[PDB]
RNA sequence: UGUUUACAGCUUAAAGAUUAUUUUGUACAAUAUUAGGUAAUUAUUUCUAAAACUGUUUAAUAAUAUUAUUUUUAGUAAAAUAAGCCUAGAUGUUUAGUUGAAUUUAGAGAUUGUUCAACCACAUACGGGUAUGAAAACUACCCUAUCUUUUUGACAGCAGUGA
RNA sequence: AGAAUUAACAAAUGAGUAAAUUCUAGGAGAAGCUCUGGCUAAUACAUGUGCCAGCAGCCGCGGUAAUACAUGAGGAGCAAGCGUUACCCACAUUGACUGGGUGUAUUAAAUACAUAGGUGAUUACAAAUACUACUUUAAAAGUCAAUUAAAAACCUAAUAUAGU
RNA sequence: AGUCCGUACUGUAAAAGAUGAAUACUUCAUGAAUUAAAUAUUCAGGGAUAGCUAACGCAAAGUAUUCUACUCGGGGAGUAUA
RNA sequence: AGUAUCCAAUCUAGUAUUGGUAAUUUGAGUGAAGUUGACACAAGGUACUGGUAGGGGAACCUGUUGGUGGAAUA
C-alpha cells in the first residue's frame, strides 16, 4: 500500500470534502451529456430526520447543471454548486469531479447535390403552410416539419432518380 | 428605515412591565426587534425588585453604528454613561428651591428583623456589635502565631 | 424490465430497450453457418485429426453435432478471446456472451412454439440477466463492454440511472424536516 | 363519512341530522306513540320535529304531562330514549313552548322547575342579602 | 449682489446601518371513482433595445506573425438550430389560510390552527388600470359591474342596530 | 361587612387602579346541586301503582312481595358550582417508531419475474460520524423541573443543524 | 347445447398450506434414499415433546435479523353510482 | 389630440363536467305474537357450499370444476 492517498476522497471516502448545508453544495452522479449543449442532468440523494419513526428517511432528486466546457459524462461523480439562474431549471453547475468515468474518445476518431433538393422542399410547404395555417402554434410549426420531410424527400430523392434515367435514354438512342 | 430603541410592552392589566428595543421605526413596535437589551421593572416583589437593565455591549453598537433613542430611554441610559439625560419641559437653571425629600413607603423589606421583642432589642444590638470588636481583638493572637 | 422510462416510475406506453442494432440477428446467423460448415467439435482440433480418416472426421464435423452442442465451441471460441487470466469461465465478459447464444435459440424456439409460455417468461429473465450483466461490465472493464458489443451486435445505451447506486454512493447529503 | 367533516372522520358521530352543534331548534307538526321491543311494553309519547335546517326527525317527551299541539317551537338535546328506534334523540323542557311538569319538586333541574319559594330564603347579595 | 460655526429649513455626492424587491434546497392534506401533461415549450447561439464615449499601455486568452477577443439585465409585439423538459403521485379534482403554538399526554403522538404575535392575502366584485414615492391602496384617484341613496355611498376600524 | 390613608406607573402634569396599611362594629353574617339496584360511596325502611303510568350513561327495572317508577322520611357525595348535551385527548398495544396482530376470531390481494426505493458478507487501512464535555443558529409571548425551603419572576434544558 | 382440438377474447373461485419472500441456528423416536478409499449428507409426515399459542394445534405458527402489504366494530355490502 | 393594435366586465349560443329538483318507479334496514310452505344447522332427512351456466310460486332445483366450514363404511 501507500501513504500518498489519504486524503484522495476515493481511498478516504466521500467523507473528507466538506460540504456547505442547505442545498448550498451537493454530491451527485450525471445521467445525460452531450444531448444538449452545456447541460448536463445529476442525480443526488438526500437524508433528513424523521421524528415518528426515528430514523433518516432519504430522498432522490433530479437538477440540471451548466457544464461550460461539455466535459462530464454521466458516471463521472461529481461536486455541484448554487447559481443564480442563467436559464429556467438551471441554478447549479459543476465544481470538481470526485471520481472520473472513462471516455469514448478513441473510438470517436474512426466514425452533395441533395442540397439543392432540401432547399425546395423547404420553399414548398412554407408556401403552402402559411396561406393555410398561420403561426398560431409552435407544436403545429415543428410536428409538421419534422414530419413533412420524410414525405418530401423520398419524393426529392425521387427527383433526383429521374437524373441519372433520362441522361442514359438519350446516349442510348444516339449511339445506336 | 432608520434604526429606534425604544420600549415595548409585556406587563399586563394594571401591571406594567416594559422592554428596551432596537427596532426599525416603520414596523409595529409590539411586534418583531432585532436585539433585546434591557428591562424597565418599576413593581416590587419578595423576589423581583425594581430594575433598570441594559446591554452595554450592544447599545455601543448601534449607537456607534447608526441609532437614536427616545426620550424615556436617554433618560435611562444617561446612568450608564452612554448618554446624557433628556432636557426638562421648562428648563434647567430655573428650577426653584423645594422642602426636604421624605421615605413614604419602606416598600415591605423584611430584612433579619426580630418579633414580639421589641422592648428589648437596643439590648440586642449591643450584643451583636461588642462581638464584632472581639474578633477583631482577638484574630490578632492566630496572625502573631501563623 | 427496464423500459424507457426517465421518471421513476415505469408506464405502459414507454417501450422496452433494443437487444440488438439494426439487423444484428441476421450477422451472427451467418457467422454460425460459417462456422458450422468449416469447425470440428469443441475438444478438438483439425491438427489432432490429420492422421485419422474421413469417416472419423465428419462425426466429429459440427455439421453433424446438436445445437447444444454447436454452443459448446463458440463459448470456448469465445472465452479465448475476453478472459481476464487462464481458465477463465466466470467473468462478466464471459456470462453475457452466453446469454447472447442463447437468445439466438429461445427466440428461434418461441417464434416456433408460441405456446411454450413457460419460455416466454424465461426470456424476460435472460435479457434482464442481461441487461444487469452488460451493466456491470461497463462500470468495471468499459474498454471491454465496447469490444463485445461489436461482436455480439449490442447497442451502447448507458443506463438511466446513472450507475448511481452501485459506485462510491455515499455521505448522502443533510436536510432537515420541519412543521 | 360525509357529515362530519372534522376531528377523527373514521368516528361513526352520535348525533347525525343535529351534527356538530350541541343543540338545535324545531316546530312540530305531529306527535304519536311508539311501542318499545319485546322485552319491554310499553306506550312511550314521540314528538316529530321539522329543523330549521328542514330535516324530518322524531323526539321524546320525557315528562308525564306535555303541552304539546301542532306548531310548538321545541330545543333538542341529542341523547335519545334506548328502548325505542329511531329515538336517538330527546327534547329539552324549560324551553320555548314545553312546561315545567307539574305537582313535583324533586329533580328540579332536568325537567326546568324553578325553584319553589318556601326553600328559599336569602336572596343574591347583588341586592338585600 | 450682508453673514449658511447664529437657529430652523432645503439641495448634491460618498461611507456605512436598516428597509423593499429579485434567487435556491428541504419540509408542506386527501384522491388514480384523473394519468399523460408542456408548445417561446427545454437548452445553446444570435439579433434588437437600455446601461457615457474614445484612446494608451499592461495582464490574460486561442493560434502565434502577433493581431483579434474580453460585461450585465430584458423582450418571441425577434429569429434560427437541436429536440428536450416535468411525470421519483407532472397535470386535474376536492378541502383548507401557513407557523410560533393551544387542548390532552409519563413520554412519543394525535385533533384543532380561536385570543396575542410574525409572514402572506383581501378591503362591495377571485375584476381592469394609473400618478407620486425609498416603500402603496389599506377611507387615494379613473373605468366596468352589483347593491343601495342621492349623484354621495359599500362599518371584515371602535361602539351600536337588524337578520 | 363598613370607613379611612398612602406609595408607585410623571421627584413639573394622572384617566384609572395597590394581590400594600391602619381603624370600628360584631363574632360565619356565602350556599346550592346531584344520588340513593350493580359499575358507584349511600335503605333489603314505609305507601300506592301493577309489563300500565314512568326511569334509563351501560347492564337492565315494573306481571301484587317494586332498596330501581311516583309520594315521604332517613342517608351519601361534589361544592360556587352540581348535572345534561356536542366535539377532541388520555385511560387503549382503540391504530402500533416507543408498541400490536394476520393458520381457525368476516385480516397476506391467485401467482412469479422486475423498475423506482429500501436493505445487506470477511480482514486490513484511511476518513468521517455516533457517545461524552463545551460552543452556533432556531423572534418575543406561551410552556418549561426557576431555588439559599423564597409566587405575581428574566429555569437554557430537551429536540434539530453547523462546528471544536 | 356443451363436453375434445385449433385462433382469439373473457381474467373470476373455499385461487387453500385459508399460513407473504429470503437467510442463520434448534428435539427424540420411527422411517424414505444415495452409497463414499475424490467428495458426506439430503428428505418425510402417519408419532411426541421443548418453546410459542385464547384453546384446537405447529418442528414451524419456534429463537434472531431485512424489506413490502392489509387491518379504525357489525348490519347496509363486494351491493348502488361513475 | 388622434388613427391602428392588445385587454376586462356584461350579454348570446352550444358543448364538456359537476351539483340541486320531479310525475312515476324501485331497493334496503327496522318493528310486531300475521299467512303460505319447510330452504338451513344432525348424514336436517337428496352432505352443505364457493366460481359459473341454465331453469324457477318463494325459501330454492340440476349440470360442470373446487373446497371441507359433513357424517358414515374396517
Ligand atoms: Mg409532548
Ligand atoms: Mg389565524
Ligand atoms: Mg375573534
Ligand atoms: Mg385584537
Ligand atoms: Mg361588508
Ligand atoms: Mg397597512
Ligand atoms: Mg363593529
Ligand atoms: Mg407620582
Ligand atoms: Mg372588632
Ligand atoms: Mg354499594
Ligand atoms: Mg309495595
Ligand atoms: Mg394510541
Ligand atoms: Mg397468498
Ligand atoms: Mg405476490
Ligand atoms: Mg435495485
Ligand atoms: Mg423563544
Ligand atoms: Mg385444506
Ligand atoms: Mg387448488
Ligand atoms: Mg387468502
Ligand atoms: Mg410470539
Ligand atoms: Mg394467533
Ligand atoms: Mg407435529
Ligand atoms: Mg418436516
Ligand atoms: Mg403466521
Ligand atoms: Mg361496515
Ligand atoms: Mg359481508
Ligand atoms: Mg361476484
Ligand atoms: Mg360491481
Ligand atoms: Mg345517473
Ligand atoms: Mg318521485
Ligand atoms: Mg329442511
Ligand atoms: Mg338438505
Ligand atoms: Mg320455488
Ligand atoms: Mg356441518
Amino acid at each position: 500500500s501507500s501513504v500518498w492517498n489519504l486524503l484522495n476522497p476515493i481511498r478516504n471516502g466521500a467523507t473528507g470534502l466538506k460540504l456547505l448545508s442547505s442545498g448550498r453544495e451537493l454530491f451527485g452522479t450525471v445521467i445525460q451529456h452531450g444531448k444538449m449543449d452545456k447541460t448536463v442532468t445529476v442525480k443526488v440523494d438526500y437524508r433528513y430526520w424523521y421524528p415518528k419513526t426515528k430514523e433518516f428517511k432519504s430522498k432522490t432528486s433530479k437538477y440540471q447543471v451548466h457544464d461550460s466546457e461539455n466535459f462530464c459524462v454521466t458516471g463521472d461523480k461529481v461536486v455541484i454548486k448554487s447559481m443564480l439562474p442563467i436559464s429556467t431549471m438551471k441554478h447549479y453547475y459543476v465544481r470538481n469531479i470526485v471520481k472520473p468515468f472513462p471516455r469514448d474518445t478513441y473510438y470517436k476518431e474512426g466514425q452533395e447535390q441533395l442540397k439543392k433538393e432540401y432547399q425546395r422542399l423547404y420553399q414548398e410547404f412554407y408556401e403552402r403552410e402559411q396561406q393555410r395555417t398561420e403561426i398560431k402554434n409552435k407544436k403545429d410549426e415543428v410536428t409538421l416539419k419534422s414530419a413533412l420531410k420524410a414525405k418530401a424527400l423520398t419524393r426529392a430523392m425521387a427527383n433526383l432518380r429521374k437524373v441519372e434515367s433520362t441522361q442514359k435514354k438519350k446516349d442510348k438512342v444516339v449511339a445506336a | 428605515m432608520r434604526v429606534v430603541i425604544r420600549l415595548q410592552q409585556s406587563g399586563f392589566k394594571n401591571h406594567p412591565r416594559w422592554k428596551i428595543v432596537v427596532m426599525p421605526q416603520k414596523k409595529n413596535p409590539r411586534g418583531r426587534f432585532l436585539e433585546h437589551v434591557g428591562w424597565w421593572c418599576p413593581r416590587q416583589g419578595k423576589i423581583n425588585q425594581r430594575e433598570i437593565v441594559v446591554n452595554k455591549e450592544r447599545v455601543r453598537y448601534w449607537i456607534a453604528m447608526g441609532a437614536k433613542p427616545s426620550e424615556k430611554v436617554q433618560k435611562f441610559l444617561s446612568y450608564f454613561d452612554l448618554a446624557p439625560k433628556p432636557l426638562i419641559k421648562y428648563g434647567f437653571k430655573t428650577l426653584y428651591e423645594k422642602p426636604e425629600v421624605t421615605p413614604k413607603d419602606y416598600l415591605n423589606l423584611s430584612p433579619y428583623k426580630i418579633k414580639n421583642f421589641d422592648n428589648h432589642l437596643h439590648e440586642f444590638i449591643q450584643q451583636e456589635e461588642e462581638v464584632k470588636f472581639l474578633k477583631q481583638q482577638r484574630m490578632k493572637n492566630e496572625l502573631i502565631k501563623q | 424490465l427496464m423500459t424507457m422510462s426517465k421518471s421513476g416510475r415505469q408506464f405502459a406506453r414507454d417501450k422496452p430497450l433494443e437487444e440488438f442494432i439494426p439487423k444484428g440477428l441476421e450477422k451472427l446467423k451467418q457467422k454460425e453457418q460459417v462456422t458450422i460448415n468449416t469447425n470440428y467439435k469443441a475438444g478438438f482440433t483439425s491438427e489432432e485429426l490429420e492422421p485419422y480418416n474421413e469417416m472419423v472426421k465428419r462425426a466429429l464435423k459440427l455439421n453433424n453435432a446438436s445445437p447444444f452442442e454447436i454452443t459448446q465451441f463458440k463459448v470456448q471460441q469465445a472465452i479465448q478471446k475476453f478472459k481476464v487470466s487462464p481458465r477463465d469461465t466466470g467473468s462478466a465478459a464471459i456470462q453475457v456472451a452466453v446469454r447472447t447464444e442463447k437468445l439466438i435459440k429461445m427466440i428461434k424456439h418461441c417464434q416456433e412454439n408460441r405456446q411454450d409460455k413457460y419460455a416466454g417468461r424465461a426470456l424476460v429473465r435472460l435479457l434482464e440477466q442481461r441487461r444487469k450483466w452488460l451493466d456491470y461490465l461497463r462500470f468495471t472493464d468499459y474498454h471491454r463492454y465496447k469490444w463485445i458489443c461489436e461482436e455480439f451486435c449490442i447497442p451502447d445505451q448507458p443506463p438511466l440511472n446513472g450507475h448511481h447506486k452501485a459506485n462510491f454512493r455515499g455521505e448522502p447529503n443533510r436536510q432537515v424536516k420541519t412543521i | 363519512c360525509i357529515n362530519k367533516k372534522k376531528g377523527n372522520l373514521h368516528r361513526k358521530l352520535r348525533a347525525r341530522i343535529l351534527g356538530i352543534n350541541p343543540q338545535k331548534k324545531g316546530v312540530v307538526m305531529k306527535a304519536r306513540i311508539v311501542t318499545p321491543r319485546k322485552p319491554n311494553s310499553a306506550r312511550r309519547p314521540v314528538a316529530k320535529v321539522i329543523l330549521v335546517n328542514k330535516k324530518r326527525l322524531t323526539a321524546h317527551i320525557p315528562g308525564i304531562g306535555h303541552n304539546i299541539r301542532r306548531h310548538s317551537s321545541v330545543l333538542v338535546r341529542g341523547g335519545g330514549c334506548r328502548d325505542l328506534p329511531g329515538v336517538r334523540y330527546t327534547c329539552v323542557r324549560g324551553v320555548y313552548d314545553f312546561s315545567k311538569v307539574l305537582n313535583r319538586f324533586n329533580r328540579r333541574s332536568r325537567y326546568g322547575i324553578p325553584k319553589p319559594d318556601e326553600e328559599k330564603k336569602k336572596l343574591r347579595r347583588k341586592f338585600r342579602v
